[PDB]
């Protein structure tokens, strides 16, 4: 990681296109919740779970879901964990969003800076909660930088996607108006069977899931709007 | 070039040679059935001179329940199964009980990782089919990498000629395989791929874990390998 | 290429940087013959530098290691005093750590064995020097061991290190002919006269040289001495006049 | 068992004609094109034409040249030969030596190059002339053409005198070449 | 530093391969009462003795070890093969297994490859002995990995006189008759007919120590 | 599978011809031209025009030039195609042989190429010679043309024995490189 | 699709081409050599009428 | 715009103006090539005029 | 001035005078291609005047 003449980097603009070769994640804000929603594609016939990559859990009150190099999420998120449970042991409260996404960000952002390391070729978005019942989706990138968004998208062909975000998205949505939302993107994925979706519903302090057969039934609302 | 550095379009140097390292090496089988999860491999010979069935260095032993069918380079394989068996014993150290192959493939994959980003170290070129028995959920069966992404799987075919095998447990494969019909199935596929239609039985070797309340896990001599050959002769599978 | 560094092999599977230091040896111009009989070893020096005013007497190529076992190394001036140190700490350390004397060929398998760490490190570059290691054990047997920049601890009855090992092979073996075949069973420990003899005069058929009083320093490491002691300049005149 | 002799003869008759030419045959010329072309002449006493009266004289002088030329051709080439074939087998690394040999033989290449061309050039002499001396028939008071004849005449007899310092430059630049390298040309390797 | 090729392979353990292919040719035979092991003392001269340059050497009292590579090498390997055979002997009982050495050796070989800065090793062992399972004839390649030869050969011309073996060896052979073809293979490939004590052949003779054959005992074998 | 049977064949055939060759066919072609150029030979004793008498002499020298070319052309072009079907497959690394192959070829491609070459260039003698003797009818006074046919002659006469002299070089030199490098040829 | 790494298979199939556009190029330059052998024998063939008593 | 670094893609956009170029100048010397051929056909075909005899 | 190092902008000024001079290259050569137009059609045309039935 070496500066460039024109003071650009190199590792870091490099790494940062490999996050666009990965499957699309998205996660929506709302008032009291945040349902989020990752698209994977597996082998049929073989790979029995859906091997739990996305979604991942980090505290009773947290939730990650990355977008990148599949097998480098797990060292982040192993050193995410670590540093959420520290926090809790030395400050006695869950550990806030605000600071698990200052974490995460920071050690991307130690990793190329460092001399020969190779920089982490994932973008995670974290959305958890904040001291007070406050909902931040943040979401990080390997060069180190975060923001606290209010809808994302990351993967591939992260702009057309964050573009339908900007058309419909309203302050305060309902349950089911908020997940058709992000629902509403499966444009990016082809075929846009129920067997890529993968929605989670993190709500109230109680991170829950939503079974196969509710997205079915949300899914075909899309076949009577695709004409 | 060097193994800590990117490519512009993001994938690694190292990464993907070392991905094709294993490419070239003899092929591995895995199956997870209603008694237990079997795996089999092609013994690679260069001559007629080395041994017996006593030794071969295909399936390993990582713990009393979890096997791991090696598959790639031979040199970096004793190094990670030396690590692997580290590490399948540290939990029933640190904790009193048998380490769940979901833990262990974690434990595993944890270090080729550390190898393919800081340290500036060539990759493990070495991918093994590790599959065990546990009270969690049952047999499961894994797929490691030499970047990391681990993966469960039902039947896989790492090693040479991945596609072809493949293509054959996808189209013979039901749910409710028993050990018989799985051992035969196992057969065909470990045949077909080396583009040969029966098997000199001084080749490639299984083994298999059977739950019976303690982990049996027999493995497979070339006599009693004889006798399974032979239900095969009388069979005669649609894919060769 | 394949030969700005050290840890790398050769596309035909040949180290170069080693080949390249022995070279260096072969280069110094600086040639020390050693022959060991019965119960007596010698080794002998050349006094020349390594390439007016100085002083002839300070420039050798002896050195000894503890008070029973000398050597001669030979190659470029700064690897050579850098080897000694290398083996005086370590023959030191041996007595030390083990109460009993070191022999010869445990003083020689451990130089060797501190080369070839820096060979398959690329971290220092290999000492330019070979010595051959000299003096007897405890069981009143005389040895003596040359080693070259890889690691080798031969071992001979008779052995030249310098630039003439290409050839001097011949010259040693017909010297070495003349005293087996015509052996003297009696012995009576006279070997200090005969052996050194038999050294002198093969350094005089290897270099053709009339005079070589003063550049000539020799040490015999014989038993009833057991002290590598440099013979002195009367005695090499001496010697050098037997040959009529 | 008569090839293997024979080959082994062939390579002992070799050795000996190339170092005969190098001690004895090299030296001689040395001194023989000296006296033709002396160092210790003042600038422009060599190309000149204080000595000039077809040109039958300039024949006479031409004959020479390819006498020498041929010799140079035939001493050099046993030379060249030598060198290649005391080359070792081709390895990587440690083949500075070749480099030596290599070297010297893109030298003698060159040299042979070009007193090979000589012959070529000689040619080219009568065949220019004789184009130019046709017109001169043809167009017998143009006056220009009788100029441009004399001053081919003089392009050629200058070269010729240029030709032997190229000889003379050539046979001792070669002579100390391989005297200074004589030790990585007969062992490279050791 | 080793690193990894285009076409799946490593390019610096290859090389280290062609440098085996080039030394002093080695051969180890496993029999039915005992195991042996052979080698080429190209003696090149008569300066050198034969009481220091071996091709033999001992690990423990039933572990005979050769080389096949480098020579400076020699007294690298050995020095950690013998602290791991004492090492193995302190913390347990009995002597060090076979199988329990080469996955210890091999551990150490492997390791100086993918370290950066370091060079691979440039020798094939072949490490034999007496088990209590029976026995056992080893092979360390200089990538790391080790086979459980019953007969081979590793040095020059390991190619031809690994031919020499296939059609020359049964199952069943003994100590005696396995010598005898031994000697047969070595002379086979062997430059010259020079060979006269210039062989070392070690012997675990069936349950008993290694004895390394002398100047005086293999003469005996091979004028038959 | 009928043509499998006769490519085999094939393969075998030139193998004999390339060890057949290189044990007698090029070592016996190397004292034959020796013979009549022989290396011990004074300096000018060779590359002279004392025995130069259509140049009725020319044409019997250059037919023996064809022949000489022809067996050089025949044997190197087995030789060559032998070496080509020796090049292994194309690897990454652990291939230094094919280089030592390559500049093999190479150097056996040049050879046939300077003895195809002289095909060409014979015809370009008879043709300026044809050419300037034209012009003497036409100019009979200008006596550079006559002059330009006699050294014509002398450098055909000499170009014709360099070349013979290039014949014993490019034996020799081939014969050579093989013998030294024959470890890295056969098995890459 | 070009690639940055692991393409090695493309110089392969460069290097084949190589080879084929090679022996190519030789046989298309037969046609032409084949004018050229009638072109110049014509006018050579032609200067033996005018010119009969030149042998060469 | 041509900027430092991340510029692969100009690349792969040479490899396509490479190969483009090549061939329209292949088929814009087809224009040059042909009027080459008459010419000397033509020339040749005034020379059997002349010369009827040289069959070549 | 010229200066080493941080000439990355130079390296584009560079590139961009190369391919303005190419297209300023380009275009002057027209000139003297025009002349070749009717240098080589009137060279043609003596020959259709001197020989009006060879047809090409």
């Amino acid at each position: 990681t070496v500066f460039s003449p024109d003071g650009h980097l190199l590792q870091v603009e490099h790494a940062l296109e490999a996050v666009k070769k990965g499957g699309c994640a998205v996660a929506i804000k709302s008032s009291n919740f945040a349902v989020l929603a990752v698209e994977k594609k597996n082998i049929p016939k073989l790979q029995n779970p859906k091997t739990t990559e996305k979604l991942i859990k980090l505290d009773e009150h947290n939730c990650l879901a990355f977008a990148g190099l599949n097998a480098d999420a797990r060292v982040l998120v192993n050193k995410t964990r670590l540093e959420c449970q520290r926090y809790y042991l030395n400050m006695d409260e869950p550990a806030p969003v605000d600071y698990i996404a200052k974490y995460v960000a920071k050690v991307q952002q130690k990793f190329t800076h460092r001399g020969g390391v190779r920089p982490f070729g994932i973008a995670t978005l974290i959305a958890g909660f904040k001291n007070n019942k406050e909902i931040c989706i943040y979401q990080t990138e390997p060069s180190g930088i975060y923001a606290a968004w209010k809808a994302q998208a990351i993967g591939k062909n992260a702009k057309i996607v964050q573009e339908f975000l900007e058309k419909n998205y309203q302050e305060n949505m309902e349950q089911k108006d908020c997940i058709f939302l992000a629902l509403k993107a499966i444009f990016e994925v082809v075929e846009l069977s129920s067997k890529n979706v993968e929605v989670a519903l993190l709500t109230e302090k109680d991170l829950t899931f939503i079974e196969e057969q509710e997205i079915n039934s949300m899914v075909e609302l899309i076949d009577q709007e695709r004409t | 070039s060097r193994t800590t550095t990117f490519s512009p379009e993001g994938r690694l140097y190292q990464v993907e040679y070392a991905l094709e390292a294993i490419n070239n090496a003899s092929i591995t089988i895995g199956l997870i059935t209603k008694d237990g999860v079997i795996l089999g491999a092609d013994k690679v010979f260069i001559s007629k001179l080395i041994d017996k069935a006593n030794n071969y260095e295909k399936i390993y032993k990582i713990d009393k329940h979890i096997f791991c069918g090696v598959a790639g380079l031979n040199a970096d394989a004793n190094i990670l199964i030396n690590q692997s068996r580290l590490y399948a014993q540290r939990y029933l150290y640190n904790y009193n009980e048998v380490q769940p192959v979901s833990q262990l493939v974690v434990q595993i994959c944890d270090i080729k990782q550390s190898y393919t980003q800081y340290g500036g170290l060539r990759p493990y070129g070495v991918s093994f089919l590790i599959g065990g028995y546990d009270t969690k959920d049952g047999y499961q069966l894994y797929h490691t990498d030499p970047s990391g992404n681990y993966s469960g799987w039902f039947a896989t075919a790492i090693g040479t000629n991945n596609l072809t095998a493949s293509s054959v447990l996808k189209q013979e494969w039901k749910n409710d395989m028993t050990l018989e019909e799985g051992l035969l199935l196992a057969l065909k596929t470990l045949a077909k791929s080396t583009d040969t239609e029966i098997p000199k039985s001084e080749k490639i070797e299984l083994a298999y874990l059977t739950n019976k309340d303690g982990e049996v896990y027999q493995k497979y001599l070339t006599e009693k390998e004889i006798e399974e050959l032979i239900k095969l002769y009388t069979q005669k599978y649609i894919k060769e | 290429m394949y030969d700005r560094h050290l840890t790398i092999f050769s596309p035909d599977g040949n180290l170069y940087q080693i080949e390249y230091a022995i070279k260096a040896v072969k280069n110094t111009n600086i040639t020390s013959v050693g022959v060991k009989g019965e119960n007596c070893a010698v080794i002998i020096s050349q006094k020349k530098m390594a390439t007016k005013l100085l002083d002839y007497n300070n420039i050798t190529n002896i050195y000894n290691i503890t008070d029973e076992i000398g050597c001669s190394m030979v190659g470029m001036p700064g690897d050579c005093l850098s080897m000694v140190y290398k083996a005086r700490s370590e023959a030191s350390e041996f007595l030390y750590s083990n109460g009993y004397n070191v022999n010869a060929e445990t003083l020689c398998r451990n130089i060797c064995d501190k080369i070839q760490v820096y060979t398959q490190h690329a971290y220092m570059r290999l000492h330019a020097c070979s010595g051959m290691i000299i003096g007897i054990d405890e069981n009143n047997k005389p040895e003596l061991f040359k080693f070259d920049p890889s690691g080798f601890c031969a071992g001979y009855r008779a052995c030249v290190i310098g630039n003439k090992e290409q050839e001097s092979i011949s010259v040693l073996e017909r010297l070495l002919e003349k005293r087996k075949k015509k052996i003297q069973q009696e012995t009576i420990d006279e070997d200090i006269r005969n052996t050194t003899i038999l050294a002198i005069e093969a350094l005089q058929t290897i270099l053709a040289f009339d005079l070589k009083a003063s550049e000539i320093e020799v040490a015999i490491v014989s038993t009833k001495n057991r002290n590598f002691t440099q013979i002195s300049e009367k005695e090499i005149d001496n010697y050098l006049t037997y040959i009529a | 068992q008569k090839i293997k002799e024979e080959y082994n003869k062939f390579k002992y008759d070799i050795t000996k004609q190339a170092i005969e030419s190098l001690r004895e045959r090299i030296p001689k010329r040395i001194i023989f094109f000296n006296n033709l072309v002396n160092v210790n002449s003042e600038p422009g006493s060599i190309l000149n034409v204080n000595d000039l009266d077809s040109h039958k004289q300039i024949y006479l002088e031409l004959e020479k040249i390819k006498t020498y030329a041929s010799e140079l051709i035939e001493i050099i080439g046993n030379i060249k030969l030598w060198i290649q074939l005391n080359v070792p087998r081709i390895e990587d690394g440690n083949n500075f030596g070749v480099g030596i040999q290599e070297e010297a033989i893109q030298e003698l290449a060159r040299v042979e190059e070009s007193a090979f061309n000589l012959y070529d050039a000689i040619v080219k002499y009568y065949m220019e002339r004789a184009k130019i001396s046709t017109k001169v028939l043809k167009y017998p008071n143009v006056s220009d053409y009788q100029e441009a004849v004399r001053e081919l005449d003089e392009k050629e007899w200058i070269h010729i005198k240029i030709t032997i310092v190229d000889m003379r430059n050539n046979y001792i630049m070669l002579y100390d070449l391989l005297y200074k390298n004589w030790e990585k040309v007969v062992k490279p390797k050791n | 530093l080793t690193t990894f090729s285009p076409t799946g392979k490593l390019v610096q353990i290859e090389y280290a391969l062609n440098r085996v292919s080039s030394s002093s040719p080695a051969l180890g035979i496993r029999a039915k009462n005992g195991v042996i092991i052979a080698t080429e003392k190209k003696s090149p001269n008569e300066l050198i003795e034969e009481n220091s340059i071996f091709k033999i050497q001992q690990i423990s009292e039933h572990i005979g070890i050769v080389y096949a590579g480098m020579p400076g090498d020699f007294r690298v390997l050995l020095k950690r093969a013998r602290k791991e055979a004492i090492r193995y002997s302190l913390q347990y009982g009995s002597e060090i297994l076979v199988k329990e050495l080469v996955k210890i050796i091999a551990s150490i070989v492997q390791e100086f490859t993918q370290t950066g800065g370091v060079r691979p090793f440039g020798l094939s062992l072949l490490i034999c002995g007496v088990d209590v399972y029976g026995y056992h004839l080893y092979q360390i390649d200089p990538s790391g990995c080790y086979f459980n030869w019953m007969a081979t050969c590793v040095g020059k011309d390991y190619q031809n006189n690994m031919s020499f073996l296939e059609k020359r060896y049964n199952k069943d052979i003994e100590i005696e008759d396995a010598i005898h073809t031994a000697i047969l293979t070595l002379k086979e490939s062997y430059e010259g007919v020079l060979n006269e004590k210039n062989i070392e052949i070690g012997v675990a003779y069936d349950n008993k120590p290694f004895k390394i054959l002398t100047q005086n005992e293999i003469k005996d074998y091979l004028i038959e």
